[PDB]
DNA sequence: ACCCATTCAGGCATGGCTAGCTGC
DNA sequence: GCAGCTAGCCATGCACATCGCCTGGAATGGGT
RNA sequence: UCAGGCGAUGUUU
């Protein structure tokens, strides 16, 4: 190649060869004047060890430097490697079409589409829009049009919205370590320049929004647009491949926010009067009437489709919380009202929502989702549940908790300072002594927390639930947990040392009173331990997924039915210790091999040839059977493939 | 007492303990390490001295013609540092040495023949260092990271366990040297000891010890010791120690005179062996048919006829006995052995042996160092005293000798830079008494063996290897030579020296290309310290130990401030009050306790000394009178804490900052943070951008202060004095009288630098922070700079903000913030882009810089004067043409400012090889900058010269003045005067002729300078002129910038709303940012809240004092006031007599104090919540924290209070319109026909492995089949592809990838043979 | 002399192998 | 006095995208 | 438009 300038920039191909055709041209050389023999050794052992560096450089004895200091690279070298062709230009190449930028919330948007920035729009469909001008007629020819474009006069985006209709995209998170972490979407425009993307989904990329960075493909031709709208829009994978536990898993937010909807409180604006509807709790809450969590009474209707089929109303007067009825405007038709009585933490939430899939399908439950999160943002913010020092509550107990055990420790110091004890169970002594403190402290800052709010009822007092807005974020379950808000309150315990013994003297302090020197320079390698490890966890892993999918990958789902009687067992995991798990889970879902006789033998339970879904699993609970023959893709008999049957459910359908 | 700038806006201070001392400079590293590689310093001892000293002198191969060294010498510079970076040559130094050239008489005793001296031969150019610790190299500004590496010296380490699974552990032990070759012993599970070199294979030890001239009864009687044996009556009774015995059962009586104690068979006891020891009786009968089980020390030949009897360590037999005693040996020696305390080690492995003699041992390691040939005697003598004895090829330095005597217990530290044999015995003796039980391995983290180099060393080290390449051709010419017919400055050739230290100086994985958009980054940069680089190890072998942090990185290496991802652990940046030892181990402070009381007297440790005392911590109640309060103290002993009595303690720490750097003590509240949260915030805080208007942070921890002055990015007074002009551009300072020199001296200058690039494109700048006629004490302020105000450090600004979930748009960090932000300008940074356009003349023609050009006419040309360039000052976007350069045909080579970035021109600099014309706008811009020349330096000196007429007509006034006889004539009336013919009248006549000298002098500086600007250097081969412009863009801020607190709250700012619509509370002010409170319990980072909580204290005092102010008070109120903000809090150490300002010093006070009365916080020492709130009450603001906010929208309160206050927030530089980026159709690469890659190349994105693994996941396979083939790699396909697109028709052709083309003939071009079958 | 003739050290795991190596 | 074993020596490999920024063929010797 | 260095980025649970 021309450099800046004159130069050329040497390929070591052009090197090697210009070396071994000079050896070459010696060599003919001498054979023509019949030279002495030991002249023709060694030029014929320089031009053997040539074409040794030509073919693969470095593989005999010490390679041969390069221009500079350093190996050249051969064709071997050309092949093989992280980075020869089989690895850089043909499993994975680099591709027109496509974009990348920073990724930002937008929670305006059904679930199924997703922002995109206008200029970077524009440059991506060039060609498509080049198509609807001419055809249009607006224009004359390509350059033409081109000018056109250039110019963004007031006609192009016009047409830029009419082509962008329908048409998906590919979303794409750069480590992208499993399937979901390509979906589709569609276009909605947006100034700025950065992508707007839908909240439920962050969870599936693994897409914290601190600057992370997503990269925009387009698929041209018409089988593949029909591909992300057929196979990986948003709305069609809400199951994971892994395990079949849904994914639209709504986050931290959203939870906090349904969760202060939904939970009584003892003594509010409004009690006692009673309701004609989720519609006027909705207007009491508004005016300023009522207030959003006091108990009250409701006349509601719920629907169940007991009928093969059929919706069959009813309707009664349930006890209730306004707030609760407010959420109930939402939920689809066919679903218990008890589905949101109680207290709607995380777990809960999910519970709702897979209940919804499981009864009423699909479009139901993705169009349930969104409204969840429309709602679940609105009335968090309207709620205002800030966090401030005060609300990090000492016990008012520490203080002598952890004198007395500090007193116990100097007893036990004395017991061997008079020489009673061996310094190993003292170690243990002090260790475990420490360890039972922070037990109680525990205990005594949890309790402080969850019950610590105490009012009275138009009565004199009444304990009850709290509103510390630490403690509602924390059990609720959109963050941390008892672990985390322990570390904020109470003494945050021992701490390991490098090696992996345990320093013997507890950090006495949490994070709201300082920490004096001592204790934060331990409380250090304590924590780069694991930061440090992270790293080197990830590379690792890395490659792990690599050699996993390169010798599972012929293996596709060819014949339909081997039609074989081999198969293995199953009994639920006992480890000495309490069964882990249950029979059940471990054979949700996989094609049985021999007819399940009943305890009472002669008395055919199932067939062999089922498909074990949940009411099956029920049937087997019922006669409490507990080892089961089934179907193990270990055993299939079938050539160059996979048998349908003897791969079981599919998880995410 | 203050400077008299702190008196503007007096910081307040929390913080109980008093300071002792004071910050340090905090650029010691760099600058006393280089200062020691450049001096001339007598006697040797690290210097180009010692370079110089040992390497010289030089002689010929006995020829007795000799050189010599005597001195050397370093003129100035041919420029300095501004006009060096603005034109491209380094910041240089020219080399002269003294050198001296002797004959001997040939054929005669030592006569002299002849001394010739070549005045200072010339060898070359070092760089020097800026007063800021910066080289500078090429233009650009560069650094040298402090390496951190092993103290050549001896170690014993394990390796336990993981080695054979037999549970059985070993005992390695390595000598490495300064430089040279390593060496190694160690075991191996069959207890046999081998020594190998340079990791190259295994060998017997005992063949070294062999190979060191001695023999194996030398050995034996070395290693190990003795037990005696008579042929007595019979027998053969035998001397025995009886402490010999406790470790071994006996097998046979033991008695003494017949007093038996034990019977045959058990073990012994410590009684036992006392009773013996006090009789004395050892000389006992032995069982004869047991010693066959023994080993023989020396050999017994014959008495008479010497036969080949025994050979040394051979094993016994009764026969052998017989065989011996036919002469009667009445004395036999053998050797102890225990199998628990002292083992046959050396003996197993001696047997072991193949060789049997010196020389066969020197041919075995002959032909392991070389692989492959017949070795000659004295050849293979000459390798092995090669590699361990001779000074040229093995060197420890003064730091092995001292590491390894102490290792070893010896008395001295000084001593040899060789290896001897007593060293390599006494190592393995101690690891030999390693294997027994005793002493114990060191480890490889412990900071006593680890050390820090610097520039200093590095720089030395590599010119030694410039010198020694040097010496090898000087001593050639030397030997082929002849009789002083050719002087000494052409034997010695500098290009070598010279390319080695450029080398060196400008491709390392050591020096690199410093950080420099923002202060504090500088001044880390400059502190780091990396276990990178040669000689160290690399990011693919460092396990987990090295990047654990040692218990004894206490108070010199930063525990938290540290790179995170795959580097962690190996950046240790260096702790606040570090120093650097003699030799070069970190040492810290600590303070002198006597017997009860801590004295104020410092005193610096370094490691291993640590270990032994008993060390107090920074917070320990003491009372007023050197005693600590209680009785029983927390403490720290051996890498362990515990509590201590009053008595026991030693020394106590400094301060309380002294565990952390400076790159983390600016993290107010540090101590209520995790330690992941903290680390984040450091580099976060690094990675800052300097703003347009920079603004004081409300709630900071006093060092600040430090950082802006101790940098080098503000412009320090050098003496006091009074200001006399002012002006954006410089500032000139009247001196005082006193801190004058007696000479003609004058006033100061300083040149303020205005905008001009960063190494990061950021803006760099500088503003006068002082007004005319105002006094200035010595060391201080007179320019702010990037980032900083009236001296203080600034990143980012302080902005209301409001801690509450709002409609979803802060979801998981995205901060939100107001349009009042944007509006006002407080975010808008300034960057600045450098393009560039060259020209050289090539075959087929020369290249003009015309304005004339094809395909586009004046529309698009107006911008250009008719001599092609641009006008400085034209609004430019994409796609406009900056410079009009042609190419011989004539072919268009212009240059365009590349898409997307805007710009608004604002500088032009064009060079030039001297020998080549100057066209049209060369010469505007020419001249220009010859009246900037003058204007600039002639007219310094014309202010220069007016205040020196000044200082001499004051010569005729101050005095015996002539008021009338002078006041008329003009100041030039000075010369031929005829005066009070005294000292005055002396003065005069003599001065006078010194000034019209002076005149003189006056033209031949500026000629000077003419001529120097005039001159045209260096370019690359083949250019002639370079045109370069730059850019200045400016950026506001917008959805997608990355925005980020000072405690490692990320976030990326993501929406941006109207004023309308913030969360107002009942006041009407509204809240300008608005975070995500779920942020704060997981990422267990309390701080933030308590340093939002000061801020609104803070805030407070400020509203209060602004309205006093605003209402016009009188000045009772304001001193009254402000007094109370100061002298609240517990029992502080700030104290302020504010009564005793001038009436008008207050009043300016309260004006600067309107924005917010800024806050300390000690690190570690920080403000409790009990005087938060009572500050708070100061003010008038509830005491919770917190206020109920309405909402702009339905105007009605939010159902419980939320959290407000001020926060400190920085713009971090990952700028979105820096990220975004995208591509429809463009430049495709040239040998696999894929698209390119990258931004600035129109490239695309790359749909990876990992992307296809998904794919093929899901079902789809047309969409693979495409990314594979048409967007991609098919050449025929692509095309026809796009020309289907526009038709409207949406269809593929797959055809085939060129790049499998490409893997096709490259296979195919090696043997192999590689086709497509057919169907 | 200038731009071009002929040439120039902190792995670890494993494994796979080669050369002794002492049961027989 | 041959063969299964055991011990040293070399081959292989060790995440994915960015983005920058630089930095980069001489090496003697020759003919006008 | 081709190969090394560095740094940063992100992958924190
Ligand atoms: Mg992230
Ligand atoms: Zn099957």
């Amino acid at each position: 190649v021309p450099l800046d300038g004159g130069r050329f920039a040497t390929s070591d191909l052009n090197d090697l060869y210009r070396r071994v055709i000079n050896r070459n041209n010696r060599l003919k050389r001498l054979l023509d004047l019949a030279a002495p023999d030991i002249i023709v050794r060694n030029e014929k052992r320089m031009l053997q060890e040539a074409v040794d560096a030509l073919l693969d450089n470095g593989r005999r004895g010490r390679a041969i430097t390069g221009s500079n200091k350093r190996p050249l690279k051969s064709l071997a070298d050309m092949i093989k490697g992280k980075q020869g062709r089989f690895r850089q230009n043909l499993l994975g190449k680099r591709v027109d079409y496509s974009g990348r930028s920073v990724i930002t919330v937008g929670p305006y948007l059904r679930l199924h589409q997703c922002g995109l920035p206008k200029k970077m729009a524009l440059e991506l469909f060039k060609p498509f829009i080049y198509g609807k001008l001419e055809l249009r007629g607006l224009a004359t020819t390509i350059k033409a049009a081109k000018k056109m474009v250039e110019r963004e006069e007031a006609v192009v985006w016009d047409i830029l919205d009419e082509v962008i209709r329908e048409h998906p995209v590919l979303l794409n998170r750069a480590p992208t370590l499993h399937r979901l972490g390509i979906q589709a979407f569609e276009p909605v425009l947006i100034e700025g320049k950065a992508i707007q993307l839908h909240p439920l989904v962050c969870a599936a990329y693994n897409a914290d929004f601190d600057g992370d960075q997503m990269a925009v493909h387009v698929p041209l031709t018409l089988e593949a647009q029909l591909e992300a709208r057929a196979l990986m829009m948003s709305t069609n994978n809400i199951l994971s491949p892994a395990n079949g536990e849904p994914i639209i898993v709504p986050s931290q937010d959203v939870v906090l926010g349904l969760y202060y909807m939904t939970r009584d409180c003892v003594n509010a604006k409004g009690e006692g009067m009673v309701l004609t509807g989720p519609k006027e709790a909705e207007r009491l809450y508004r005016s300023g009437l009522a207030s959003l969590h006091a108990r009250v009474k409701v006349r509601i209707t719920e629907y169940e489709k007991d009928a093969n089929g059929e919706l069959v109303a009813k309707t009664s007067l349930k006890d209730t919380t306004v707030g609760r009825a407010i959420l109930w405007m939402i939920v689809p038709k066919g679903l218990p009202y008890s589905i949101v009585n109680q207290a709607l933490g995380k777990k809960a939430i999910s519970k709702m929502l897979n209940t919804c899939y499981r009864i009423l399908g699909l479009k139901p439950t993705v169009i349930f989702a969104d409204q969840i999160m429309y709602t679940g943002f609105a009335y968090a913010a309207r709620s205002g549940a800030s966090v401030g020092i005060d609300d990090m509550v000492i016990p008012e107990k520490k203080h002598e908790i952890i004198s007395e055990a500090e007193a116990e420790v100097a007893e036990i110091q004395e017991q061997f300072q008079s020489g009673l004890v061996t310094a190993g169970e003292r170690y243990n002594k002090v260790i475990d002594i420490w360890a039972a403190a922070n037990d109680r402290v525990s205990k005594a800052m949890m309790d402080n927390l969850q019950t610590e709010t105490v009012i009275n009822r138009d009565g004199q007092e009444e304990k009850q639930v709290s509103f510390n807005s630490i403690y509602m974020m924390a059990d609720s379950g959109a963050r941390g947990s008892a672990a985390q808000i322990r570390q904020l309150a109470g003494m945050r315990g021992l701490m390991a040392k490098p090696d992996g013994s345990i320093i013997e003297t507890p950090i006495t302090a949490n994070f709201r009173e300082g920490l004096n020197v001592l204790q934060y320079f331990i409380s250090t390698h304590g924590a780069r331990k694991g930061l440090a490890d992270t790293a080197l966890k990830t590379a690792n892993s890395g490659y792990l997924t690599r050699r996993l999918v390169d010798v599972a990958q012929d293996l596709v789902v060819t014949e339909d039915d081997c039609g074989t009687h081999e198969g293995i067992m199953m009994t639920p995991v006992i480890e000495g210790g309490d069964v882990k798990e249950p029979l059940r889970d471990r054979v949700l879902g996989r094609v049985t091999a021999e007819d399940v006789l009943k305890p009472g033998t002669a008395d055919i339970l199932v067939p062999r040839n089922t498909l074990l879904h949940e009411q099956w699993c029920d049937l087997l609970e019922e006669n409490s059977v507990d080892a089961v023959k089934v179907r193990s893709v270990v055993s299939c008999d079938t050539d160059f493939g996979v048998c349908a049957h003897c791969y079981g459910r599919d998880l995410a359908r | 007492v203050y400077s008299y700038t702190e008196k503007k806006r007096i910081r307040k201070d929390f913080g109980k303990r008093p300071q002792v001392l004071d910050v340090p400079y905090l650029l010691s590293i760099q600058l006393d390490s280089f200062q020691k590689f450049i001096e001339q310093d007598p006697e040797g001892q690290y210097g180009l001295e010692a370079a110089f000293r040992s390497v010289f002198p030089i002689q010929s191969y006995s020829g007795n013609s000799e050189l010599q060294y005597v001195s050397y010498r370093l003129g100035e510079p041919v420029f300095d540092v501004q006009e060096c970076q603005i034109r491209g040559v380094t910041y240089s130094a020219p080399l002269r040495v003294k050198l001296r050239l002797v004959i001997y008489e040939r054929e005669a005793p030592e006569g002299t023949v002849k001394d010739i001296k070549e005045q200072e031969v010339y060898m070359g150019e070092i760089p020097l260092m800026t007063d800021n610790g910066t080289f500078v190299i090429n233009g650009t500004e560069r650094v040298i990271v402090s390496q951190l590496h092993r103290s050549p010296g001896v170690f014993f380490d394990s390796d336990k366990g993981k080695t054979h699974s037999s549970g059985k552990v070993l005992y390695n032990a390595r000598i490495i040297p300064y430089r040279g070759s390593w060496l190694d012993f160690e075991f191996d599970p069959k207890d046999n000891l081998f020594v190998r070199i340079d990791r190259r294979r295994k060998l017997p030890a005992t063949i070294i010890l062999r190979a060191l001239n001695y023999t194996t009864e030398q050995i034996l009687d070395l290693f190990f010791e003795k037990v005696i044996f008579e042929i007595r009556d019979n027998k053969l009774q035998m001397e025995l120690v009886p402490e010999r015995l406790r470790g071994e059962t006996a097998s046979f009586d033991i008695e003494a005179n017949g007093k038996v104690y034990v019977e045959k068979g058990r073990r012994i006891t410590a009684r036992h062996i006392r009773q013996l020891e006090k009789d004395d009786v050892k000389l006992i009968e032995v069982p004869v048919e047991y010693i066959a089980g023994k080993v023989v020390a020396k050999d017994y030949i014959d008495e008479s006829t010497g036969e080949l009897i025994c050979a040394a360590n051979m094993e016994l037999s009764l026969d052998l006995l017989a065989k011996l005693s036919q002469s009667g040996h009445k004395r036999i020696e053998t050797l102890f052995t225990n199998d628990l305390d002292h083992g046959p080690y050396i003996s197993e492995t001696l047997r072991v042996d193949p060789t049997n003699d010196r020389l066969s041992a020197l041919v075995e390691i002959y032909r392991m160092m070389r692989p492959g040939e017949p070795p000659t005697r004295e050849a293979a003598e000459s390798l092995f005293e090669n590699l361990f004895f001779s000074e040229d090829r093995y060197d420890l330095s003064a730091v092995g000798r001292m590491k390894f005597n102490r290792s070893l217990l010896r008395e001295e530290i000084e001593g040899s830079g060789i290896l001897s044999k007593d060293d390599i015995i006494d190592v393995m003796k101690k690891l030999i008494d390693i294997r027994n039980g005793k002493g114990e391995v060191d480890d490889i983290d412990h900071l006593g063996n680890r050390r820090i180099r610097s520039v200093g060393e590095m720089a030395e080290n590599q010119f030694r290897v410039g010198l020694v390449r040097v010496e090898r051709a000087v001593k050639e010419r030397l030997s082929l030579g002849d009789l002083d017919t050719l002087m000494p400055q052409d034997m010695i050739n500098a290009k070598p020296i010279s390319a080695a230290v450029k080398e060196f100086f400008g491709s390392s994985q050591l020096s690199q290309f410093m950080d420099q958009n923002n202060p504090l980054s500088e001044i880390t940069h400059k502190r780091r310290i990396s276990a990178l680089g040669p000689g160290g190890l690399t990011r693919e072998r460092a396990g987990f130990e090295v990047r654990d942090v040692h218990p004894t990185h206490y108070g010199r290496v930063c525990p938290i401030e540290t790179p995170e991802g795959p580097n962690i652990g190996l950046i240790n940046s260096l702790s606040v009050y570090a120093q650097t030892n003699e030799y070069g181990f970190l040492e810290t402070p600590y303070r002198k306790v006597t017997d009860g009381v801590v004295t104020d007297e410092i005193h610096y440790l370094s490691a291993i000394e640590e270990g032994n005392y008993v060390i107090a911590q920074a917070n320990s109640n003491l009372d007023e009178e050197g005693h600590f309060v209680e009785d029983l103290v927390t403490c720290r002993s051996k890498g362990e804490s515990s509590l201590f009595s009053r008595d026991q303690v030693d020394y106590m720490d400094v301060s309380t900052q002294q565990v952390v750097s400076v790159g983390a003590s600016l993290i107010p509240f540090l101590e209520h943070d995790d330690a992941n949260r903290a680390l984040m915030g450091a580099n976060m805080q690094r990675q800052a951008v300097p703003t347009l208007r920079a603004d004081k942070p409300l709630v900071g921890t006093g060092m600040e202060r430090a950082v802006a002055v101790d940098s080098g990015v503000t412009a320090v007074a050098k003496r006091g004095g009074v200001v006399q002009y002012v002006d954006a551009s410089r500032i000139v300072i009247k001196v005082n009288e006193d801190e004058m020199y007696p000479g003609e001296a004058g006033i100061d200058i300083y040149n303020l630098t205005k905008y001009t690039r960063s190494n990061q494109n950021t803006c760099i700048n500088q503003m006068p922070c002082v007004s005319l006629g105002e006094p200035v004490e010595r060391g201080d302020v007179l320019a702010d700079g990037p980032s900083t105000d009236l001296g203080e450090l600034a990143l980012g600004q302080n902005m209301r903000v409001a801690f509450m979930p709002w409609n979803g748009y802060n979801f998981e960090d995205s901060i939100l913030v107001s349009e009042r932000v944007v509006q006002e300008d407080r975010f808008t940074t300034i960057h600045i882009q450098e393009l560039a356009c060259v020209s050289r003349d090539t075959k087929l023609g020369p290249e003009e810089i015309t304005a004339d050009i094809p395909n586009v006419g004046e529309a698009a040309l107006s911008k250009l004067d008719e001599s092609g360039i641009v006008y400085i000052g034209a609004e430019v976007t994409g796609g406009d043409i900056l410079v009009g350069k042609v190419t011989p045909k004539v072919k268009d080579s212009s240059l365009r400012v590349p898409n997307g970035v805007s710009g608004t021109v604002i500088d032009v600099q064009v060079f030039t090889r001297d020998g080549v014309e100057k066209d049209k706008r060369a010469l505007e811009i020419e001249e220009m900058q010859l009246k900037q020349a003058k204007k600039d330096l002639s007219e310094e000196l014309q202010i220069l010269e007016a205040g020196l007429f000044s200082r001499i007509r004051a010569v005729l006034v101050a005095g015996g003045v002539e008021a009338e006889k002078l006041d008329k004539l003009p100041r030039d009336r000075w010369l031929e005067l005829g005066l009070t013919d005294e000292e005055k009248q002396n003065q005069l006549e003599q001065l006078a002729e010194q000034y019209d000298e002076l005149k003189h002098e006056f033209e031949k500086k500026l000629e000077a300078k003419r001529r120097k600007i005039t001159q045209g250097d260096d370019l690359a081969p083949g250019v002639l002129k370079i045109v370069k412009v730059y850019l200045a863009v400016k950026r506001r801020i917008q959805p997608g910038d990355k925005m980020a607190g000072r405690h490692g709250n990320k976030g990326v700012i993501s929406k941006i709303n109207p004023i309308e619509d913030m969360p107002y509370d009942e006041n009407g002010t509204p809240v300008d940012i608005v975070l995500n409170p779920l942020g704060v319990p997981s990422r267990m980072n309390i701080g933030q809240i308590l340093e939002t909580h000061l801020g609104m204290a803070a805030k407070g005092i400020g509203d209060k004092i602004n309205a006093m102010l605003k209402q016009q008070q009188e000045v009772a109120k304001l001193r009254e006031f402000i007094q109370r903000a100061y002298d609240l809090g517990a029992d502080v150490r700030q104290k302020v007599d504010l009564s005793t300002f001038s009436d008008e010093e207050v009043m300016r006070l309260a004006e600067n104090l309107r924005k917010g009365m800024p806050i300390a916080t000690p690190v570690f020492d920080g403000a409790k919540e009990a005087e938060i709130k009572e500050l708070l009450k100061l003010g008038d603001l509830p005491t919770s924290g917190q206020i109920r906010l309405y909402d702009g929208r339905t105007g009605e309160q939010f159902e419980r209070p939320v959290t407000v206050g001020y926060m400190y927030m920085l713009k971090l530089n990952h700028l979105v319109d820096d990220k975004m980026h995208a591509r429809s159709t463009g430049s495709y690469s040239l040998v696999t026909q894929q698209p390119l890659g990258g931004k600035a190349q129109f490239g695309g994105q790359r749909f990876g492995e990992m992307e296809v693994w998904a794919l093929e996941a899901y079902g789809a396979a047309y969409t693979l089949q495409e990314m594979l083939t048409v967007k991609s790699d098919d050449v025929n396909g692509r095309t026809k592809m796009y020309k289907n697109i526009v038709d409207g028709n949406h269809q593929m052709e797959p055809g085939m990838p060129e790049s499998f083309n490409v893997l096709l003939k490259e296979i195919r071009s090696l043997g192999i043979n590689i086709e497509l079958e057919d169907e």
